[PDB]
C-alpha cells in the first residue's frame, strides 16, 4: 500500500501514510410506515 | 483526508474524483510539511542542552 501510494518500488525508512481505515456496511435495510388504511373494497365486492 | 471529506461513502465518488488527477495528493503533501515543522520548532527552543 505504501509502495503504490508513493508510486515507486523503493521507499526509505520513516513513517508514511496510505489509504484510510473503513468498515463496509454489513447489510442493507429500508423503511415501512404503520399498517395500511382501509379502502372500501369489501363493500364493493360484497354489495348486495 | 480528501476521499472521505469530498464525497466519501459513495461508489461513484472515487472513480469520478479519480479522473481529476492529483489534486488532493497535492494538498496532502502540504499539510504534512506543516505537521513535521511544528515538531521541529519545539526542538530548537527547549532542547538546546
Ligand atoms: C405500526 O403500528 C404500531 C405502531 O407502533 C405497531 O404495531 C405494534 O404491534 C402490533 C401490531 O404489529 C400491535 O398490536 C401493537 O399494539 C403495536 N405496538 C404498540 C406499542 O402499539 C408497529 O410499529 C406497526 N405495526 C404494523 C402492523 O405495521
Amino acid at each position: 500500500e505504501t509502495k503504490c501510494t508513493l508510486k515507486s518500488f523503493t521507499v526509505e525508512k520513516g513513517i508514511y501514510q496510505t489509504s484510510n481505515f473503513r468498515v463496509q456496511p454489513t447489510e442493507s435495510i429500508v423503511r415501512f410506515p404503520n399498517i395500511t388504511n382501509l379502502c372500501p373494497f369489501d363493500e364493493v365486492f360484497n354489495a348486495t | 483526508d480528501c476521499t472521505m471529506y469530498i464525497c466519501g461513502d459513495s461508489t461513484e465518488c472515487s472513480n469520478l474524483l479519480l479522473q481529476y488527477g492529483s489534486f488532493c495528493t497535492q494538498l496532502k503533501r502540504a499539510l504534512t510539511g506543516i505537521a513535521v515543522e511544528q515538531d521541529k520548532n519545539t526542538q530548537e527552543v527547549f532542547a538546546q542542552v
